[PDB]
DNA sequence: TGAAAGTACTTGAGTAG
RNA sequence: AAAGACCAGGC
DNA sequence: CAAGTACTTACGCCTGGTCATT
């Protein structure tokens, strides 16, 4: 509906992007808290995270909470296919 | 092994050449011979000649085929014997309502204000050519023979063929307008619509061809030093079989794909020893795909997983190290092409309406789709939706046109392309009517008693139930991942599925779906597995 | 140089110390008299290293100044790192 | 290949293969990098208050002197002023190294890097020789004083009598020497970690055993040791650098390397001056004194008329202000051309880089002459129209001003330093790009101030443009930094350069790695690239070039 | 603004000035042919390409399956709810994210933003 | 570079080949100057004239004082435009500019103050 | 405008009047110290058909060691620097018997010129200087370290200390801006103090070849 | 289909009696 | 058996 | 003195099989 100012130094496009990439790693990092803090003293994830000895916490967050958002070429899934990015969706789709 | 999709235009945009936008068409005479005599059509950057460019950036040119330097375009048409600028635009720009376009050909036009006759177009293309003749009439006869012959042989090389290749020359720099516009995207490098695979078929075939070429050569160089004496000839004396014979034997072997006096020149890894590890290692090996681009390049694009291999290619499957991406594994449902000449087609096509470039006016190309078969622009049509209904139609009951046969109906750019070419990636999918499957119960129960009733995948195509669809034409298909949880009405996403998965594991490869459970793994430990799999033991 | 202004390193360095216990290994190993008294060790690399310890290694070590001037240095001078 | 053969030499100077000084003392104090470890200065950043309390030694006190001193000491210390001078002596001491300290370390980072931990060896020293801190010490505070200054000249890098091996000496151990008057004060020594006598002693002798372990060992090849630490990390940096985009990796360490003049992102950071740095305002007006603004940055669109008379004012509404112009002694009388070229001016971006018409007629005037009218509609208008015409009463002048309009478009500089794509402008975040300040309380301070990041790289014309501040608008491009400010300027950028693309992801490499590549670089005067240009390029001999890139060549050359 | 073709030739007319009369005649290089012209605009340059994007698009889009539809917002010739929507598809689409609307049902092909 | 200096050689090469004293009683200070090129004293007098009735306006919108120090208050703003301007185009601008002005304070109601 | 040259000009002697300076030249604290209002009521404002005719800019500064050599900091008003305005500078600098100068260039010199410029390299050392190079003072950059210009007594003994051939020490190109700003001829070492984070202090020394 | 960047070289070139 | 090319693969 | 061109270089090691030429 054209409510979005372009933000200073990016086009409305490039806004919006960073918009969609905000929320989702917002989203993606509130839900790996949420998983960290809700690991059992006994885990053994928790146990090779806190050791250091193999893993990191976005590790558990990926097995636990979501595997987050794919990039390719430091941007989303690009639109390989004809304003699509498969077949499934419909067209001009930007949705998560 | 791949290689670009031949008789096609594809306006690309280079990164800081001299030319800004160049639409390229790969031009092969339905595979009857010569490998290919490319045309480029370019637009000159921005920066000007001195004193003729003073706009965005303009100055369509033309490279042909077996010219040493570039053509400017509007020289190119009028040698083909439209001399009218008016004509010449007709053929470019098909509705004079639209001044951008004008303003964006005119400078073109204003470059070739000074030719204004067809020899002397002719003439400043002869000149221009690997050896300029001595004397006007030679280069008349070489400018016609390489307008004729090696430019654009594709859309005709019989004599009179010359208004079909104006059209098509049109075609494309109305092509590369649009790009420069920007009211159409530049072509996807990768885009796997844009690549044919040359499977056994095609590639002993461009090696039988030199090797009957050579074989009718040395034939003929025995009988013409034979024949200076005047007693006789004997072909069986004649004919050397060993050209034919261990011609064939080398290039299987080694695998370096031509003449053998030719190595280093020739293509290599094609005709690779069949591992016999592991089963899987045999199978992956016979359903493979060979990027032809060398593996030192440090571009990122080609190696990755682009979009339009959902079915086609294994995501997973490809070998770590230099060569990874550019070979690839077939999908498990993937089916390659194996030809059909397009004659029932155009013939279809001739008597359900459709109008031939030949008898229309310009100005009625406008509002009507432009049907391509294989390529070559064979017309116009008015009512473009009942044409794709009807062929459809007959795809589906396998009658006129075969089911390996790809119809695409570009709508936002009122074209419409039919492949019958050999080599396109397709995949069988489910089709959807209003909401709901084709494939109802009766095919089921058939398929469960296959058995003493004789009722088999062709049936089942042959019914309407499934399709083939090829890379390009999927983007003109809405697909439903599964029809239980898609089709069925909820808060509704799309109402408009056209086809529907069968399953969506036959996107993995063979040696990828021996993975249990891989949807859960990190994809990098799947491509580990597909290596370690044909290394596995048994 | 001479022997009296000898600007360098009163320590023995690193490569100094195994140069130096390498070459009195091979002179041992060659049936060279060994300077201190041996608890039956029969390793030439052992009997280098206690002579080092104890300071009786019969080398002198050029070092060459980037001048090209040189000063030799005892190796019962320079003062062990170890 | 670069490095090879660089390497420690028996006078502690790092040389080539032709006797060449790289660094006068390996690493620029002599000591190898496996010994060193971070350190906290513990004087760069207290307050001024703070570091009196903490170093000063109050001899006055007579109270606490007895709670941190025996009995004896503290007698011995009230009544004798010669330990009160020295006393004195030694806070006056403090205070210049700490101003040194201050000037070499802006941005009050502490962390350093230093031979010998002297807060472990304190700690070893008191838990060895049993220290009881809730007991007074037995240590005279002169005898610290005393020992300091024993260890500061028993500890030698450069040696010889002579003043000017007397100076590198006192510049190679300066910061080691401010650390350890700042960690081994008498104040300190007396009332934090209470040593005893023993004990201190002790101190004294692993400070300078470990000193004399750290320091650098002729022989050792640090120039192929430095080329391997810089190259370890660089396995494992993403080729990948992803608002600003500043190439970061492999790649920026290839344009670093190989003083490439056509970097990908050449960019320039740029500080303000005076209210600009404060202010949002003027931080916009001097980017718009800086960004170049061609006229098709500020054109809505171009149109050529046919007005063949003024009074005529084929475009309709156009015609009011025109009669205003055209009612003077103008040259109307005259065969005044008739093409005429309409351009229509954005008000958007009119408005956003404080443009008016009349300065975009001052600057038509300059580019063209007196010899090309151009009226203009004074603005205070619904459309910003600027009307020109050829006037000067065979080249057509309908295709000569489709010329001239190209040219205005393209080349008209507007506003603004040339090559200078986009300037951008924000208030940074992190610490490095913010203005540090010293208070008057003596402390640390980062003041937020608006900052400018430029594409395209002028650093010329930047650097000259009124409020912009010369001393810390750097750029990126190593290329124009030895062009505009020098070769030690570029040694010292490319320093900076080197490190960003290191520690970008946190990984550490010594500096003295960093300091002999980017001194093998700008040491024979010009920035040698290290690439086949540049290390065969050297006056090395024919087998060590032949060995890297050209072989044949280099052989034939021979 | 556009190009104007000359009657016997049909090449291109590049614009003039006829002195004796002083008006704007489109004058052919071909051939000797002159016109009078009615625009007295030789050349416009619009680099702010403020075009509106609803003279390109065509109506057969649809019926393209893939574009989404919504019966949210009806047409307002027709009152047809179903309304196929989709974006600019084109330039200038890097600053420009406004949705376009092609009415369904055959003969109507209405098209709009909002 | 090479574009800058080709241009500008073109420009002068194609324009090239295309190339009194205060009667009595002139209200202008420094009126026999030529700071401003091309710009004819009667120029001056008939900008001064606009400037004039702007004021004759204002007096008769706000209630000036009188004529005889309009005519000083009218050579001590000619002057100040004159000293603010450079080029013929630009002075004309430039009053143009201020009769707005003028104009502008007038509609306002308010005296037209300094 | 015409405040932006008179800004300009103001900048250029006071970056001219540090340079004089770091030489070693007698310059007083008001020249080296001097506000833009100042300069403007001493030397008239405005530049164009004004007091300030880029001429009366000139400077002429004494060395301290020794008051006789001199230096005299021209200012030519041409933007393009030809053989007659140089002659005439040497003419007026050969009058006064003084031996160093600097032409600070509007945009640049005709080739001539510059031939010219280095012809008379013994007799009288002439050197050039673009007017945008010295609208900043390099040295007050942060990246530029302090050089010092060391004697010849000084050099003898640093080669001595450290048993040096003059070509081993690193270089220095005598087109480099801080030797440009120092005026270092070939042969010359230049005492470079820079601050380090791991020892505090290195000075090392460059050889202007 | 889908290599690319620094340094060469390799050419034509360029104010008064 | 030999070195040349190619191919596949391991880290 | 610019505009044009060509040249050289592009991770390390390791395993096997195949083939044509000798
Ligand atoms: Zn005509
Ligand atoms: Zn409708």
């Amino acid at each position: 509906n054209n409510e979005l100012e372009p933000t200073p130094g990016n086009t409305l496009r490039q806004t919006f992007e960073n918009q969609v990439n905000r929320i989702l790693n917002d989203a993606r990092d509130k839900t790996g808290s949420s998983a960290q803090k809700s690991l059992s003293e006994y885990n053994n994830f928790k146990s090779m995270v806190v050791s250091g000895a193999k893993g990191s916490k976005i590790n558990i967050s990926q097995v636990i909470a979501v595997v987050g958002q794919q990039n390719v070429e430091g941007k989303r899934i690009p639109f390989g296919f004809k304003h699509r990015t498969l077949p499934h969706f419909i067209k001009d789709d930007y949705g998560p | 092994q791949e290689k670009m999709a031949t008789n096609t235009v594809y306006v690309f945009a280079k990164k800081d050449s001299k030319y800004a936008y160049t639409g390229e068409c790969r031009s092969c005479l339905e595979n009857s011979s010569r490998p290919t005599s490319t045309i480029w059509v370019s637009m000159l950057a921005r920066g000007g000649q001195g004193a003729k460019k003073s706009a965005i950036g303009q100055r369509i040119v033309a490279t042909l085929p077996y010219i040493k330097q570039e053509v400017p375009i509007i020289i190119v048409f009028r040698a083909l014997g439209f001399v009218s600028d008016r004509d010449i635009l007709e053929h470019i720009i098909y509705d004079f309502e639209d001044p951008e376009m004008m303003e964006m050909v005119k400078p073109s036009l204003d470059e070739a204000f000074v030719i204004q006759e067809q020899n002397v177009a002719l003439n400043f293309i002869g000149s221009r050519g690997a050896k300029p003749g001595v004397t006007k009439e030679k280069r008349i006869k070489y400018a016609k023979e390489v307008l004729q012959k090696e430019m654009l042989p594709h859309v005709g090389v019989s004599d009179f063929c010359e208004t079909k290749k104006a059209y098509f020359l049109g075609y494309m720099v109305h092509r590369l307008l649009l790009a420069a516009l920007g009211r159409r995207e530049l072509d996807d490098r990768d885009h796997y619509g844009n690549k044919r695979l040359d499977l056994a078929g095609p590639l002993l075939a461009f090696l039988f061809r030199g090797m009957f070429k050579n074989l009718l050569k040395e034939v003929r160089i025995y009988a013409q030093k034979f024949i200076d004496r005047g007693k006789d000839f004997n072909l069986e004396l004649a004919i050397k079989t060993r050209i034919i014979s261990d011609g064939l034997k080398y290039s299987l072997a080694t695998g370096n794909w031509g003449d053998q006096k030719k190595a280093h020149q020739a293509r290599a890894g094609v005709s690779q020893v069949l591992n016999r590890l592991t089963f899987a290692s045999t199978l992956s090996h016979l359903r493979r795909l060979n990027s032809p681009i060398g593996r030192d390049g440090k571009l990122a694009k080609p190696r990755q997983l682009h979009n339009t291999l959902w079915g086609m290619v294994c995501p997973a499957e490809t070998p770590e190290g230099h060569a990874v991406g550019l070979v690839k594994n077939l999908a498990l449902m993937a089916y390659i092409s194996v030809g059909s000449q397009p004659s029932p087609i155009l013939e279809f096509l001739e008597e359900w309406s459709m109008e031939n470039l030949e008898e229309i006016s310009p100005a009625a190309i406008a509002d009507a789709t432009k049907i391509f078969v294989n390529g070559c622009w064979v017309g116009i049509h008015k009512d473009p939706e009942q044409l794709m209904n009807t062929l459809r139609k007959l795809r589906r009951q396998m009658d006129i046109i075969v089911s390996e046969v790809s119809m695409i109906r570009d709508i936002r750019e009122r074209e419409i392309r039919i492949y019958t070419d050999a080599g396109r990636i397709c995949r069988p999918l489910l089709i959807v009517e209003k909401q709901k499957l084709l494939l109802k119960k009766r095919h089921i129960d058939q398929l469960k008693e296959r058995e003493y009733n004789n009722y088999s995948w062709q049936d089942l195509v042959a019914s309407g139930v499934v399709e083939y669809i090829d890379t390009l034409e999927e983007e003109t298909v809405m697909l439903a991942m599964t029809p239980d949880d898609l089709q069925e009405k909820e808060v509704a996403y799309c109402s408009t599925y056209t086809h529907c998965e069968i399953h969506p594991s036959m996107i993995l490869g063979v040696c990828a779906s021996i993975i249990p459970f891989p949807d859960h793994n990190q994809s990098p430990r799947n491509t580990y597995q597909s290596a370690m799999g044909k290394q596995a033991m048994g | 140089q001479a022997n009296q202004k000898r600007i360098t390193t009163p320590y023995m360095t690193k490569y100094e110390r195994a140069r130096v216990l390498g070459t009195r290994a091979l002179q041992i190993a060659m049936c060279a008299p060994v300077m201190v008294e041996l608890e039956g060790e029969t390793d030439p690399l052992l009997i280098a290293m206690k002579e080092l310890k104890a300071r009786k290694i019969p080398i002198i070590i050029r070092r060459y100044l980037p001048d090209g001037s040189y000063e030799d240095w005892g190796v019962d001078e320079l003062i062990i790192t170890d | 290949k670069s490095m090879e053969s660089v390497m420690v030499k028996y006078d502690a100077t790092v040389r080539n293969s032709i006797n060449q000084v790289v660094q006068l003392r390996y690493g620029e104090d002599g000591l190898a990098g496996e010994s060193v470890e971070f350190q906290n200065l513990a004087t760069l950043k207290p307050s001024n208050k703070a570091f009196e309390k903490k170093f000063r030694f109050d001899y006055t006190n007579e109270r606490a002197l007895r709670r941190t001193l025996q009995e004896d000491l503290v007698k011995d210390v009230l009544s004798n002023a010669h330990i009160q001078n020295e006393l004195e002596r030694e806070f006056e001491r403090m205070r210049e190294d700490r101003e040194v300290l201050r000037v070499i370390f802006p941005t009050g980072d502490s962390k350093v890097v230093l031979p010998c931990n002297l807060l472990r060896m304190i700690w070893n020293a008191q838990k060895i020789f049993h220290i009881n801190p809730r007991l007074p010490s037995d240590l005279h505070p002169i005898k610290v004083v005393e020992g300091v200054k024993e260890l500061s000249k028993k500890l030698v890098i450069v040696n010889g009598d002579d003043p000017l091996s007397r100076q590198a000496q006192e510049n190679a151990t300066l910061l080691f020497n401010i650390h350890l008057r700042s960690t081994l004060c008498s104040r300190r020594m007396a009332e934090e970690f209470r040593l005893s006598g023993e004990a201190f002693d002790w101190l004294l002798g692993e400070i300078e055993s470990k000193f004399n372990q750290a320091i650098a060992h002729p022989g050792e090849m640090v120039g192929a040791l430095a080329a391997q630490s810089l190259g370890e990390p660089a396995t494992q940096m993403t080729l990948n650098t992803f608002a600003k985009n500043v190439t970061l990796g492999v790649p920026r360490l290839k344009e670093l390397i190989n003083i490439s003049k056509k970097p990908k992102t050449p960019s320039l950071t740029v500080f303000l001056l005076g209210q600009s740095a404060r202010d949002a305002e003027r931080a916009k007006d001097i980017l718009c004194r800086l960004e170049h603004t061609t006229l098709r940055k500020v054109t809505a669109n171009t149109a050529i008329y046919y007005d063949p008379n003024p009074q005529s004012t084929v475009v309709a509404e156009d015609q009011e202000w025109v009669n205003v112009y055209y009612e003077m002694p103008d040259f109307d009388v005259a065969r005044i051309s008739p093409w005429l070229l309409r351009v229509e001016l954005d008000r958007k971006h009119m408005t956003d880089r404080k443009l008016t018409m009349e300065q975009i007629a001052e600057k038509i005037n300059a580019g063209f002459g007196d010899d090309l009218n151009c009226i203009f509609n004074d603005d205070n208008a619904e459309k910003l129209v600027l009307r020109i015409r050829i006037m000067n009463s065979k080249m057509d002048d309908d295709v000569f001003l489709r010329c001239i309009e190209s040219n205005m478009l393209t080349d008209m500089t507007l506003q603004g330093i040339e090559q200078i794509s986009k300037v951008y402008m924000h208030l940074p975040q992190t610490d490095n790009k913010k203005k540090i300040i010293i208070t008057e309380d003596g402390e640390f301070k980062a003041l937020q101030e608006w900052i400018l990041e430029t594409d395209g790289v002028s650093l010329m014309r930047v650097l000259s443009e009124k409020d912009v501040d010369p001393v810390r608008t750097t750029s990126n491009d190593i290329v124009e930094i030895f062009t505009v400010l020098g070769i030690e300027a570029v040694r010292k950028a490319l320093e900076r350069e080197l490190y960003h693309v290191i520690s970008f992801d946190g990984s550490y490499v010594n500096y003295r790695h960093l300091a002999l590549l980017c001194d093998t670089m700008t040491c024979r005067g010009h920035l040698m690239a290290i690439t086949r240009h540049g290390v065969n390029r050297q006056d090395t001999g024919p087998l060590m070039k032949c060995s890297f890139e050209e072989t044949v060549d280099v052989l034939m050359e021979a | 603004v556009g190009i104007r073709f000359c009657q016997e030739c049909n090449n291109m007319l590049y614009p003039k000035e006829d002195k004796e009369n002083r008006i704007l005649l489109y004058a052919c290089r071909n051939c000797d042919y002159q016109q009078e012209a009615d625009n007295s605009c030789i050349y416009v340059n619009k680099i702010t390409h403020e075009v509106d994007e609803l003279t390109q698009i065509i109506a057969d889009v649809s019926q393209d399956p893939t574009l989404p539809r919504t019966e949210d917002h009806p047409c307002q010739k027709c009152g047809h709810k179903e309304a196929v929507f989709f974006q600019s598809h084109s330039a200038r689409a890097e600053d420009a994210m406004r949705l376009y609307y092609v009415c369904t049902a055959p003969h109507c092909g209405h098209r709009w933003t909002e | 570079e090479a574009h800058k200096r080709e241009w500008n050689l073109f420009y002068q090469k194609q324009m090239q080949l295309r190339k009194v004293p205060p009667d009595e009683n002139c209200p202008l200070k420094e009126a026999s100057s030529r700071r401003i090129p091309r710009l004819t004293v009667k120029a001056r007098e008939h900008c001064l004239r606009l400037l004039e009735e702007a004021l004759s306006s204002n007096r008769q919108s706000t209630r000036t004082a009188d004529e005889a120090d309009l005519r000083a208050k009218a050579v001590e703003l000619e002057h100040e435009t004159f000293r603010n301007a450079k080029v013929a185009n630009l002075y004309k601008a430039s009053v143009l500019k201020k009769v707005a002005d003028i104009h502008r304070a007038s509609k306002d109601g308010q005296p037209y103050d300094m | 405008d015409d405040e932006e040259e008179t800004y300009r000009l103001w900048k250029i002697r006071k970056t001219i009047m540090q340079l004089c300076h770091d030489r070693g030249y007698l310059v007083t604290q008001d020249e080296l110290d001097q506000t833009l209002e100042e300069f403007k009521a001493q030397f008239g404002d405005k530049p164009s058909e004004g007091r300030p005719r880029r001429t009366d800019l000139t400077v002429l500064v004494a060395h301290n060691d020794d008051p006789t050599d001199q230096m005299f900091v021209f200012f030519p008003e041409e933007p393009k620097v030809g053989i007659k305005t140089i002659k005439v500078y040497c003419q007026r600098m050969q009058e006064e018997n003084i031996t160093r100068a600097l032409i600070v260039v509007q945009q640049g010199m005709t080739p001539s010129a510059k031939q010219s410029l280095v012809d008379m390299a013994p007799k009288y050392i002439l050197e050039q200087f673009l007017q945008q190079e010295l609208l900043i003072n390099i040295t007050e950059h942060e990246l530029v370290p302090e050089h010092v210009v060391m004697t010849k007594e000084e050099v003898t003994e640093l080669l001595a200390r450290y048993k040096l051939r003059e070509n081993q020490l690193p270089r220095i190109q005598a087109g480099d801006p801080v030797a440009r700003y120092f005026g270092i001829k070939r042969g010359q070492v230049v005492k470079i103090i820079r601050p380090s984070e791991t020892a505090g202090r290195y000075i090392t020394y460059r050889l202007v070849q």
